[PDB]
RNA sequence: ACAGGUUUGG
RNA sequence: CCCCGAUAGACCUUACCAACCCUUGCCAAUUCAGCCUAUAUACCGCCAUCUUCAGCAAACCCUAAAAAGGAACAAUAGUAAGCACAAUCAUAGCACAUAAAAACGUUAGGUCAAGGUGUAGCUUAUGGGUUGGAAAGAAAUGGGCUACAUUUUCUACAUAA
């Protein structure tokens, strides 16, 4: 009573693949981020807004540290 | 020797209440608990919050009604509203008793974000159970 | 005031951990995996070492709320073994009674 | 002799939405002592026989949580004080409930719940079938 | 820091150390000065440090027929109230530091010869208002107990008398000195002698008696020889009514004999 | 305290009427079994001691027997034995001795006239009569009692019962007699049941050391046991557990005369063997006469085994084994 | 000036209705209860303490507002809110063929200021597989698709969802799982032929 | 928050609604100590002055 | 109130004072909550109740002159500096900013209003809808209605229609002033009522509630247009509120004294409004029952008082009376009719549910309850009312004690009612001689309560306490008690009576000295007959 | 001597 | 007393030390905060031991004086409230057993370091923060686990290999 979770539904919590478009599909970034999305899908304590800054923090960190991803030998965007 | 919650026997002239005349090993046998809530159940939570709130109510009422409190408070907790049952001596006039109850009924409510009830039973003197 | 200076330090440690909870979570997400190449993991280790000391949840000490005892406390009531007895013997704790069996 | 007149003014509407159905409604009330649970069981069964719900009552096994603490303050470990927390359970099984009947029952049940007991309400909601399973082919 | 506080009852119980383990056997008595002060004696529940005047506690509820709002005293008025509050403290400490007065029976630091008041009334309702009593001897008697050891018990000898010839004596023994005093006052009336006084001032003849080991020689005297006797025999005869007597105690001078 | 109890009785009657009004029962038929029942519901106190619960009874059971006044307004006592301390007990002893002397003189005159019309009316064994206890005498005589005077009164009562009894003496000596529960430990025998066209079907329940065992017995089949769906040979590989199964059957010589199916749970192998032993023994009572079930209970088949593991005590090892106590 | 007022007991009528003085849960004021009740352990020569100043009668929860007359009078006015249960479902044999979907929903109550209980998000779905339109291949694929969530003895599929924060979200997600588990069981892929 | 409870109860004691016997006992003992003559020295003159 | 007897209110002033003390503690606690908000900012309840959160008195923005006023208008004296601090920087105020500022003066707040009225008009061309709502409602309380009729002419000229609330105050601003003329001032209201419909604004309930608020003070014969307006209230389709009937019943009470024919119009108007369920939608509904039941209490009508009570207990038993003064004035004159009209059984039945439960009566109902027993000869209930009147009318005891004991001189004293005449006569004598003027008539009653009771001992000791009080009664008491001394054969009493009675020059001493001669012969006290003659001569 | 203090767990 | 405070030490815990910083320095205010500084030989709160021993004890009464003692059941000065013992309660039926309880006092017994504290001492320091270290065993000893096997060891397994 009194908690609506911003009026969100289950398709805003369980399905988080629509936020992984700014990431390499065949690289290890997908292998790693699919795990954080599987965790955020089974995290009932976080909101649909709170998961977004998590995936955005990863989007920002990986796009900020570009030299190590290119010197690691595997290509990533 | 056991000394917890135990008033030592004097020469035979001290007045003691029914709650003090019984050792702590008599709780739930001859005397009951001064507070009732659900946090102390098996699969329940939020127990320490109720313990600290109860101890704050005790230490607050001991200062709010000085020297005129007969015995300990009865803190009943039932459905989001907390009732406080007190036994008070008829040392203060009702004009001040009503001021105090009306002040606490709103101070505790605004401090604990929950409805509180305050009930006072005034006695002529401290009820003696054992030797006096 | 508080009960003790060490409790005043522990509440500050808990506030610092509550402030740096998410950053350490996202940094540990980069170390507790094997998919990422090992090059960035050392930089993540230096990033997590550059964080303030009182930020890790390992520095918190579950002391008593009444007397701030670092040991002999129960997690359910957050009370030391002495204050818990002092409140249970007076009948001020519901459902608690002396075990006789 | 001074009885008020026209004291009943309820606001009850009947919405066109189909009322929800319930197969089995279990109420598990837990407490510390047995007397309050017994009087509350008597009160609940007398409140259910009037609305005609045919409640069934049984007593689940109790749970005793015991622990051991030190008796003295500084150093005495051979002498301990053992504390105990008894938890008694009472099960009220209601069958063939409706959406508003269960509401009017839990209204008179929960508003009158004692202070030292708690209540676990398990509802078995009744449904026929969702829309995409009636007769679909992909 | 608010939950670390206790009640004034336990604070005084921990401060005065009345139930200490050292003052039990007799190691104390060095600093025999114990005084407990009640802190809520002249503490009005309405007044405070800020000087707020609440309509329900400090000031009356209705003034001029209207309601009273939350008001606050001025600084000089609060200084006047705190000056009265501080003055009450020394007013009470003056009544505390002053010792009430005692009457010395035989010397300044003895109980022999001091007045103990009329004895307590009987159960049937008889009141002894004309009776006066005097303590003759107080002695701390000790007994050897198995557990505690030396068991000090005060034994008191008290004599009652009205001044018309009726007088008696008794011994009261108790753990407390006032309890022994009462046990001897209420027990001395049950053993009352009647002393024949010639002309109500002297005895009829010179008596020379020999008790267990005490020799008493008392001689009849005229109206001008007023109570030239032992310091306790003078008190006993002053309780009896004998105004003229000469007594000489030889041998043992035991008070009871 | 003669008036206080009188006022408490009026207040209790008003409380009884009010209780019947709020409970909704007719106040005329409202009895104590409804008073305590309404108190247990209105004030549901959960406490282990029964005397600490809320109770509302007539004041004559709550308040103890108060002593009546002993002297009038002029001070003269009423009874002639008031200056003896125990004016009720000594008066009872005086009346008993006065009736003993009356029986003695009447029997002497009857022996002088050579007439024997009295009988022995002291043997009350088939009735089950006993003497009053000290508490039962302290309830009749309001004043306190001791041991020596009670034994003296009993020894005078037997002296009075050892003589030729009169008419009014027997009704006086009877009022100090108490009738003793049933002195019979004979267990209840279950009747033979017939379920689903099956003859000679009985059931028994046993429990020993946290092991519950229910055994059904058919007296028309051959000798074999089926426990938890598997035979007893594969369920009890040890010969001792199967000897526990042979114990109750060999005692009645019904080895190859009964089929049995058991359901045991909890405990270990010997605890299960003892639970099924007790259940089979309690279930075989229906198929046997009354003389042999008594031999079973005198041989230890129908009685439980209260030997349960004791709880470990704090500061010890095995609830008896103490720690190594160092002298120095 | 001290004043001592006698209680209502001297004014309480013998036929006065009881629910009028105790409408709701009350702290058992001894001045408004005309019943003389003695509660407490007695003294060897004394009696249990009276109701006046008795903390024992104040510790226990009183049921003076739930007497049989008051509960009958309360439910007689509550009979207007409920609806009548259709007698067409008296036995569960017809309830299984009419409403084969069962939704187990949990609800808790606890004394305190907070209401959020993390066990409230749990929604259980129970569907009997003998009431669907599964074919042989669809059923034999759905069994291995669910795994241990479906039992063979009772033949009931159970869905245990706890990932969503809200109970309505967990319900909608359980129905979504039921829809996808019924749909994807009919699609035969290329790796099924081996 | 122990500071909330402490400041609330102390402000209520200064306003005249709560009566803290523990703090009153502390003030009584401190007053008698300062009247005896051993009080609290000023910050900056304990060691030097 | 607290259910404990030590806190239960005894009298009505106590019932008022206990609630006022409790509200004083509520507001004292709320003052602490508002003064120290940081001690309550921590929220523990999940639903986040706003009612228990502290309220803030400070404005958020102080530098911005536009943002500084919207916060201060809602929270008197500080609001006055906001307009000056905004105009110090020559900030342009819109038509929506200063309207609430003028309303903040028109709600709270004679020359400062003019200094504020020049600033709303001279500074900016404000909209008249935000002009009249402040000026008309502010200048009405300042006793200066001349400005409304000046502003109305500019309002009608600015081509803007007048809202419904403007005529709610213009008819008052026109009517309150009367200088030897009434017809013109009543005609102006008809002109404004006729122009209301021409302005295409439907007048709500308040205009037809205020025309009857204006027709009350001036003319008592103005009932004709009041009834016509009450008949026009029913044609449009809106129901008239309770105060609308109250303003009719008040003037009908003003016209009911010289002619009782108008009371039937008061009687047949309530029968149609009692037939439906009402609701307090008009804040002036507090005087309605105060006027509707005072007419029945004045005209002595109980059959209609039963229906004016049923109209109270029909819809809302408590939401129609605001202050306790009118409730206390209500139940006193309600009980004033139930005593002598209807029977004693129903009066005593309505006594125990009204007096100790709802409210305690004043000094007036005590006299009616006393007039209720002596007409029907009810003596078994006199002590029950007496013991209640101690705790109910203890303040008025010194003015009702002369009338509470007089009834015993009119009825008979049965031989069974002696202890009720004894205990009540002892409990009144135990209090006055221990502290309070004592009336002399109560001795004439206490001498007849003990006459038929056969108790002359306790009856004689009382008179010695009055004759020593330096006040002497009439000789009828002495002559009556002489018959008791004659029947008890006690001659030593009249010899101590007449020797202290003849010394103070009583008018019937010639009768007392004759009545003693007849008792001396039957007592055979002829020796003491002439003994007092010698003392009366000496 | 009108005496008092002082031996001892007492 | 010796797997005892501690049902519990990498930083924190930690009160210890070395280097460095701050001194109305947690609180609304306070010539004030704060001290794990000394005193358990000033204490309260909690316990150990006699101790599963039954005695302690208010109010009285008696003794050819009384420091103290107070009993004879075919009875010789003893009545005695109360606290202990006992009974009851708990280990969901009794009985048993266990658990619990065990007064007044002895050991100035343990605990200023659960917490507050009387007295005496610190206040640019015996107070408050950060970093780094608090080893190691020449040796003795208490309590436990593992064994020193054949009634043993390994494997599958209820115990017939
Ligand atoms: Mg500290
Ligand atoms: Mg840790
Ligand atoms: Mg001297
Ligand atoms: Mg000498
Ligand atoms: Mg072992
Ligand atoms: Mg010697
Ligand atoms: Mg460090
Ligand atoms: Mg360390
Ligand atoms: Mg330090
Ligand atoms: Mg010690
Ligand atoms: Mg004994
Ligand atoms: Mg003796
Ligand atoms: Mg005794
Ligand atoms: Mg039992
Ligand atoms: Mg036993
Ligand atoms: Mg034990
Ligand atoms: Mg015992
Ligand atoms: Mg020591
Ligand atoms: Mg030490
Ligand atoms: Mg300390
Ligand atoms: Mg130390
Ligand atoms: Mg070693
Ligand atoms: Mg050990």
């Amino acid at each position: 009573a009194g908690f609506d979770d911003d009026g969100s539904e289950f398709h805003e919590h369980i399905f988080l693949d629509k936020y992984l478009q700014d990431f390499p599909k065949q690289g290890p970034i997908r292998h790693f981020m699919e795990l954080v999305t599987c965790g955020l899908s089974k995290n009932p304590y976080l909101s649909v807004k709170q998961k977004v800054e998590h995936i955005e923090w990863f989007r920002n960190y990986f796009n900020e540290k570009r030299v190590i991803l290119k010197e690691s030998g595997i290509q990533l965007n | 020797k056991n000394r917890a919650a135990r008033v030592r026997v004097s020469k035979g002239d001290k007045p003691v209440t029914y709650e003090e005349a019984h050792a702590p090993h008599y709780i739930a046998h001859r005397k009951g608990w001064l507070s009732l809530h659900t946090g102390n159940l098996d699969g329940e939570d939020h127990a320490a919050e109720r313990t600290v709130e109860d101890v704050f109510l005790r230490k607050f009422m001991l200062g709010t009604f000085p020297g005129c409190l007969a015995d300990q408070l009865v803190l009943k907790r039932r459905a989001n509203q907390l009732e406080i049952c007190a036994l008070v001596l008829r040392q203060l006039p009702p004009h001040k008793f009503y001021f105090l109850v009306g002040y606490s009924e709103t101070l505790l409510s605004h401090f604990y974000k929950c409805p509180v009830h305050l009930h006072l039973q005034t006695v002529p003197s401290k009820v003696v159970y054992k030797y006096i | 005031y508080y009960v003790d200076w060490k409790m005043l330090r522990d509440v500050k440690r808990r506030k610092m951990a509550y402030e740096y909870a998410d950053e350490r979570l996202r940094i540990n997400s980069l170390r507790k995996n094997t998919i990422l190449p090992k090059d960035l993991q050392e930089v993540a280790d230096e990033e997590i070492a550059s964080l303030p000391r009182d930020s890790c949840p390992v520095r918190i000490r579950n002391r008593c709320v009444m007397t701030s005892r670092p040991r002999g406390v129960k997690r359910r009531w957050r009370l030391s073994r002495i204050v818990f007895r002092h409140l249970a013997d007076h009948g001020q704790l519901s459902g608690v009674q002396r075990a006789m069996w | 002799v001074d009885v008020p007149k026209d004291m009943t003014k309820p606001e009850i509407t009947i919405s066109d939405e189909p009322d929800t159905l319930y197969k089995r409604l279990s109420v598990l009330v837990k407490g510390h002592d047995k007397a309050v649970l017994d009087s509350y069981e008597y009160f609940a069964v007398l409140a259910a026989k009037e609305l005609g719900i045919s409640i069934k009552v049984h007593e689940p096994p109790r749970k005793i949580e015991r622990f051991t603490l030190l008796k003295s303050v500084h150093i005495f470990k051979k002498h301990r004080v053992q504390y105990e927390m008894r938890t008694l359970y009472r099960c009220l099984e209601l069958e063939h409930l409706t959406g508003s009947t269960a509401d009017v029952y839990l209204e008179y049940i929960q508003r009158n719940l004692p202070e030292g007991v708690a209540m676990e309400v398990t509802k078995t909601k009744l449904e026929q079938l969702p829309e995409h399973i009636r007769k679909p082919i992909w | 820091s608010f939950f670390t506080k206790l009640t004034a009852d336990e604070l005084w119980k921990g401060a005065l150390a009345e139930s200490g383990a050292g003052a039990r056997k007799g190691r104390g008595k060095r600093t025999k000065k114990k005084r407990r002060k009640d802190l809520n004696r002249g503490q009005i529940i309405g007044e405070g440090r800020h000087g707020f005047l609440w309509p329900g506690l400090n000031i009356p509820l209705m003034r001029n027929g209207a309601v009273q709002t939350i008001a606050q005293r001025s600084k000089e008025d609060q200084e006047k109230v705190e000056a009265d509050m501080v003055q009450q403290r020394e007013e009470w400490d003056r009544r505390r530091k002053m010792k009430v007065k005692r009457e010395r029976g035989w010397s300044g630091n003895t109980w022999g010869g001091v007045s103990l008041g009329p004895p307590d009334p009987g159960p049937n309702g008889e009141t002894y208002d004309d009776f006066d009593t005097r303590i003759l001897e107080v002695r701390n008697v000790f007994n050897m107990t198995a557990k505690e050891g030396r068991k000090r018990s005060v034994r008191v000898l008290v004599a009652v008398g009205n001044g018309k010839g009726a007088a008696g004596f008794a011994i009261g023994k108790a753990t407390e000195r006032a309890d022994a005093f009462r046990k001897a006052k209420n027990r001395a009336v049950h053993y009352l002698h009647y002393i024949e006084r010639y002309e109500d001032h002297t005895i009829y003849h010179d008596i020379s008696l020999k008790f267990k080991r005490t020799h008493i020689k008392m001689k009849k005297q005229p109206r001008g020889y007023g109570l030239h006797c032992h310091r306790a025999i003078m008190t006993i005869c002053r309780l009896i009514g004998i105004k003229d007597l000469y007594a000489k105690v030889s041998g043992s001078v035991n008070m009871l004999n | 305290t003669v008036d206080f109890i009188k006022k408490q009785i009026e207040e209790f009657n008003i409380g009884k009427r009010h209780l019947a009004n709020m409970m909704g029962e007719d106040p005329e038929t409202f009895t104590q079994e409804d008073i305590d029942r309404a108190i247990a519901y209105l004030f549901p106190s959960g406490l282990f001691e029964k005397r600490a619960r809320p109770i509302m009874k007539h004041p004559e059971e709550i308040f103890p027997k108060q002593r009546a006044i002993q002297w009038g307004e002029d001070g003269r006592p009423f009874h002639f034995l008031f200056y003896t301390g125990k004016q009720s007990y000594y008066s009872l002893m005086h009346d008993t001795y006065g009736k003993l002397l009356d029986v003695e003189k009447h029997h002497n005159q009857l022996r002088a006239k050579d007439l024997l019309a009295e009988k022995t009316k002291i043997l009350k064994d088939p009735i089950g009569s006993r003497w009053l206890i000290k508490e039962e005498l302290e309830e009749m005589l309001v004043e306190k009692l001791s041991d020596q005077d009670y034994a003296q009164f009993i020894r005078l009562l037997e002296r009075l019962s050892a003589l030729p009894c009169g008419a009014t003496e027997e009704d006086f000596v009877n009022r100090f007699r108490r009738s003793i529960p049933i002195q019979s430990k004979k267990q209840l025998i279950e009747p033979l049941q017939y379920d689903e066209q099956g003859m000679a079907f009985s059931r028994g329940e046993g429990k020993r050391k946290t092991a519950k065992a229910e055994v059904v017995v058919y007296g028309q089949g051959s000798g074999r046991i089926d426990v938890n769906g598997v035979d007893y040979l594969l369920y009890f590989p040890v010969t001792q557990d199967r000897e526990q199964l042979m114990f109750p059957l060999h005692f009645l010589d019904r080895l190859g005369k009964h089929d049995m199916t058991c359901a045991v749970s909890g405990g270990g192998r010997s605890a299960q063997a003892g639970a099924v032993r007790l259940a089979m023994a309690r279930a075989l009572c229906s198929f046997v006469t009354e003389d042999e079930v008594e031999w079973m209970r005198q041989a230890g088949l129908l009685t439980a085994d209260p030997r349960v593991r004791e709880r470990k005590k704090p500061g010890q090892e095995g609830a008896r084994r103490k720690f190594t106590w160092k002298k120095r | 000036r001290r004043k001592a007022l006698p209680p209502r007991t001297e004014k309480m009528a013998v036929d006065q209705d009881w629910p009028s003085v105790y409408p709701v849960a009350a702290p058992f004021k001894p001045s408004a209860v005309p019943l003389p009740v003695r509660m407490g352990y007695p003294v060897k020569r004394g009696v249990p303490m009276a109701k006046e100043g008795n903390l024992e009668l104040l510790k226990i929860p009183n049921f003076l507002h739930l007497t049989p007359v008051a509960i009958k009078r309360h439910c007689e006015a509550l009979k207007d809110f409920c609806t009548e249960w259709p007698a067409a479902l008296d036995s569960d044999e017809k309830c299984e063929k009419h409403f084969p979907i069962e939704i187990d929903t949990a609800d808790y109550v606890s004394a305190g200021p907070s209401i959020r209980n993390p066990k409230a998000r749990v929604v259980t779905l129970r569907v009997k597989l003998s009431s669907l339109n599964l074919d042989d291949h669809a059923k034999k694929k759905l069994i291995k698709l669910v795994g241990d969530r479906y039992c063979k003895s009772t033949d009931v599929l159970t869905i245990k969802t706890d990932r969503c924060p809200l109970k309505r979200q967990n319900y909608d997600y359980a129905v979504y799982l039921l829809t996808v588990l019924y749909h994807e069981s009919w699609k035969t892929e290329e790796w099924e032929k081996k | 928050n122990h500071n909330t409870y402490f400041a609330l109860m102390g402000t209520l004691r200064f306003l005249g609604l709560y009566r803290d016997e523990h703090q009153d006992f502390r003030d009584e003992q401190l007053r008698l100590k300062k009247l005896r003559g051993k009080g609290k020295p000023r910050k900056g003159e304990g060691k030097r002055a | 109130f607290q259910d404990d007897p030590y806190l239960i209110p005894t009298s009505s002033v106590e019932s008022h004072s206990f609630l006022l003390a409790k509200k004083s503690g509520e507001n004292a606690a709320k003052f602490i909550i508002n003064s120290y908000p940081k001690y309550f900012q921590k929220d523990i309840a999940e639903p986040h109740i706003p009612c228990l959160m502290p309220e803030y008195f400070e404005p958020q923005i102080e530098d911005v002159s536009e943002a500084a006023l919207q916060e201060r208008i809602k929270l008197n004296y500080n609001f006055q500096q906001r307009e000056q601090s905004e105009e110090l920087e020559e900030a342009t105020e819109a038509d929506n900013e200063k309207s609430k500022t003028k309303a903040g003066h028109h709600l709270g707040v004679t020359w400062r209003t003019k200094n504020n009225a020049e600033r709303i008009f001279a500074l900016m061309p404000e909209k008249n809808a935000h002009s009249y709502c402040t000026m008309i409602r502010g200048m009405v309380k300042h006793q200066a209605p001349t400005q409304a009729l000046n502003l109305y002419t500019v309002l009608l000229n600015n081509r803007l229609r007048a809202d419904v609330y403007t005529f709610n105050s213009l008819i008052e601003a026109t009517a309150l002033v009367v200088n030897e003329k009434f017809e013109e001032k009543w005609n102006n209201i008809l002109d404004l009522l006729k122009q209301m419909v021409t302005q295409n604004v439907k007048p709500n309930l308040q205009t037809f509630n205020t025309i009857l608020k204006c027709l009350r003070r001036f003319y008592a014969f103005g009932k004709l247009p009041a009834l016509q307006t009450l008949r026009e209230m029913k044609a449009i389709g809106i129901e008239p509120s309770l105060a609308t009937y109250h303003y009719v019943i008040q003037l009908f009470y003003q016209h009911e004294s010289p002619s009782k024919g108008s009371s039937l119009i008061i009687y047949d108007i309530m029968n149609e409004v009692m037939g439906k369920r009402f609701s307090p939608r008009d804040p002036d509904d507090d005087m309605f029952f105060q006027s509707a039941m005072r007419v029945c209490s004045s005209l002595r009508d109980l059959e209609l008082a039963y229906q004016v009570h049923g109209l109270l207990n029909t819809g809302d038993n408590w939401k129609l009376i605001g202050s306790d003064h009118r409730r206390n004035f209500y139940y006193s004159k309600f009980f004033n009719l139930l005593c002598f009209m209807e029977q004693i059984d129903v009066t005593l039945k309505w006594y125990k549910d009204l007096i100790p439960s709802v409210f305690f009566p004043h000094s007036q109902t005590m006299i009616d309850l006393l007039q209720a027993l002596d007409v029907a000869n009810r003596l078994d209930m006199v002590p029950q009312i007496w013991k209640d009147s101690k705790e109910y009318g203890h303040t008025f005891r010194n003015e009702l004690k002369e009338e509470i004991l007089m009834l015993m001189a009119r009825d008979q004293h049965p031989p069974e009612l002696q202890v009720a005449f004894a205990d009540c006569a002892a409990d009144i004598k135990s209090t006055y001689e221990s502290q309070p003027e004592w009336p002399a008539s109560s001795l004439n009653y206490v001498a007849v309560l003990f006459l038929r009771a056969g108790r002359t001992q306790e009856a004689w000791k009382m008179l010695g306490l009055f004759r020593k009080h330096n006040k002497i009664p009439r000789a009828e008491l002495l002559n009556e008690f002489l018959d008791s001394a004659k029947a008890s054969s006690s001659p030593a009493q009249a010899i101590e009576l007449v020797k202290l009675a003849s010394a103070f020059s009583l008018p019937v001493c010639e009768g007392l000295t004759r009545r003693v001669m007849a008792e001396f012969t039957l007592t055979q006290e002829q020796r003491e007959a002439l003994g007092e003659l010698t003392a009366l001569t000496s």
